[PDB]
């Protein structure tokens, strides 16, 4: 098993704990906060992974400040792990292009 | 199983304060909130506050003044609510409440009486109440009990400790001099008394008391 | 903050029929509400969850419905043991709040009382106290009159009453009405009677007893 | 094509129970959903549910009590509500129609009277109504035929089968007994009857019933 395999596996799973922490700390984050609805586990999971794709729909969102440094953390890990893929992607069709070309 | 267990009463003397605890058992989660509501009588559901239990973190309601301050005791399931300060507007029943931190409050305790006052806590005195040996029986007869010259607020009244439920009125209590009064009624076949027995439990949190009474015929 | 709007107060409905409960929101909530039942001396019970969700345990009977600002809690056919408050409450934004509640009542057909009166006990007299007890059973509409008569003439000094709310059981209503007096004045008269008037009856309903 | 077809009469007894059909035919697609929509007399139109056939996935109303269950049978391109436990509030025109998925009801089935209540069918009695022979005929010259004695509703009435169309009134039947009564006029060129017929088709669908009645001249 290849480096970039490996760490694409670490980095996803990394990621899914990522998922879940957030979601746990930004209900803890954001209950005490009037207006906010970022206040429940299920929801909060979802807005993880909508954060952590950077899709960021705007039905939810942080409204406290470490609402909003939770959701960092996870935009941050959520860019870095499909950018880890894309580079283990890479790094497959630079070593097969080298084989296709007996270099 | 009962998921929480709350104190059935607490007196507290005006401006002092009180510990209302809430022991919580079944399925206990990371994840959950226990959550604290006031009812002032004749009034509705006041959300209080909430606290996790796992990290210790506690909100509170803004919109009314903050006598409260909330605790948890992770070792022995149990959470807290110190409310400082009282004067009358705090008598109330207080619930808790626990949310699996989706929104709904799934269980309820039964709630402590909280009431403020300068007054003595007095258990209550008990009487029979069966019928005049002049009154006429139909298919059922009526007897009753009747509690009276207790404080503070509440009791509870069950018949045959719980196993006599159909036919059976307990009337709020009047308050008369500082102490409370209520009668509580019960309906059984006229057939089965005193062939068999009735008795009225009587107990008074805020004086850790009970008490039974049998109801016999008069002499 | 959500406020939450329950409008009626009170709902009035006849056995068996379908009733509906209101409550309506401030700004929209989508389907994060829920419902409680809570009869006389109880604690609040979760009947629905998110807007229309069922609880076991919880009959048929009860359904819920509405999303954005309105909702609605259905009871089809109700029947006695429905009589308790209902309350709605919001967990879409915080803080979780509720609405100001709405008691059920049913208008089930006419009942007589049912009247009892209670000498006072041996066990009070023992006391130097003496109280005479009337219950006012099962009645139906809660519209009553209790009067006291001592050896033929009225009493009004030492006379507390105390009504039940609708009774869960049957839908009645229910009432006492206690006469205290001393041992003294108690053991200085023959004849005490309870007097009821009620719509279901011209003539009162009285119960009495002598102390002889 | 006729895209919807259902069965114009159902009767059923109160809290028993009735599945209404709903064949289609055109274009079907994977994507089709098939609607359901009450309309009690004198009021509007109800939405009840839907079903997406090619997955059987179906959804109901939630603000109305749920009565109905809905199934489809990918095979017989028909679609299937199962009311149950009805009452006189159920009795209603209940339409099927398509959506295909964008969000309106292209096409509409021609709906099914559904009443409920204990009383037997009965065919209806049709009946004549040509002129008395002393009545003066204008240019034109009414005709009609009386629709008697029948239940449940409805009943349709047509002209030559069809083929008459101007000069037609039916009215509202009226109910009298547990039977329903109504009547049909039509208007022709004096001229053109009794040279040409002129004869009216009552079917009465809920007991699998068609008449036709020739208009002549009374003897």
């Amino acid at each position: 098993s290849a480096l970039h395999w490996r760490a694409a596996g670490a980095a996803t799973v990394l990621l899914v704990i990522v998922l879940l922490a957030g979601s746990y700390l930004a209900v803890l984050a954001e209950r005490g906060a009037p207006g906010a609805q970022l206040i429940t586990y299920p929801r909060a999971l979802w807005w993880s992974v909508e954060t952590a794709t950077t899709v960021g729909y705007g039905d939810l969102y942080p409204v406290t400040l470490w609402g909003r440094c939770v959701a960092v953390v996870v935009m941050v890990a959520g860019i870095t792990s499909f950018g880890l893929v894309t580079a283990a992607l890479a790094t497959w069709f630079v070593g097969r292009e080298q084989e296709r070309r007996g270099h | 199983q009962v998921q929480l267990q709350q104190p059935g009463a607490e007196l507290v003397k005006p401006g002092a304060s009180v510990k209302l605890s809430c022991k919580a058992s079944g399925y206990t989660f990371t994840s959950d909130w226990i959550h604290w509501v006031k009812q002032r009588p004749g009034h509705g559901l006041e959300w209080i506050g909430e606290i996790i239990p796992s990290y210790g973190r506690a909100n509170y309601n803004e919109k009314i003044q903050k006598k409260a301050t909330l605790t948890a005791d992770k070792s022995s399931s149990t959470a807290f609510m110190q409310l400082s300060s009282l004067t009358s507007e705090d008598s109330a029943v207080y619930y808790c409440a626990r949310e699996r931190g989706d929104g709904y409050f799934a269980v309820w305790g039964a709630g402590t009486t909280v009431t403020v006052s300068s007054a003595k806590t007095t258990p209550p005195s008990v009487y029979p109440l069966a019928p005049g040996s002049a009154a006429q029986t139909n298919s059922m007869v009526t007897l009753g009990c009747l509690v009276k010259g207790y404080f503070p607020e509440p009791v509870t009244v069950t018949w045959n400790s719980g196993s006599l439920s159909s036919g059976v009125h307990t009337f709020p209590a009047v308050l008369q001099s500082d102490l409370y009064t209520l009668s509580s009624s019960v309906t059984v076949p006229s057939s089965s008394w005193p062939s068999e027995t009735v008795t009225c439990n009587v107990a008074h949190p805020a004086s850790s008391t009970k008490v039974d009474k049998k109801i016999v015929p008069r002499d | 903050d959500i406020l939450l709007t329950q409008s009626p107060a009170i709902l009035s409905v006849s056995p068996g029929e379908r009733v509906s409960f209101s409550c309506r929101a401030s700004q929209s909530i989508g389907t994060d509400i829920h419902w409680y039942q809570q009869r006389t001396n109880g604690s609040p019970r979760l009947l629905i969850k998110y807007a229309s969700e069922s609880i076991s345990g919880i009959p048929s009977r009860f359904s819920g419905s509405g999303s954005g600002t309105d909702f609605t809690l259905s009871i089809n056919s109700v029947e006695s043991e429905d009589i308790a408050n209902y309350y709605c409450q919001q967990s879409n934004r915080w803080p979780f709040t509720f609405g100001s509640g709405t008691k059920l009542e049913i208008k089930r057909a006419d009942a007589a009382p049912t009247v009892s009166i209670f000498p006072p006990s041996s066990e009070q007299l023992t006391s130097g106290g003496a109280s005479v007890v009337c219950f006012l059973n099962n009645f139906y509409p809660k519209d009553i009159n209790v009067k006291w008569k001592i050896d033929g003439s009225e009493r009004q000094n030492g006379v507390l009453n105390s009504w039940t709310d609708q009774d869960s059981k049957d839908s009645t209503y229910s009432m006492s009405s206690t006469l205290t007096l001393t041992k003294d004045e108690y053991e200085r008269h023959n004849s005490y009677t309870c007097e009821a008037t009620h719509k279901t009856s011209t003539s009162p309903i009285v119960k009495s007893f002598n102390r002889n």
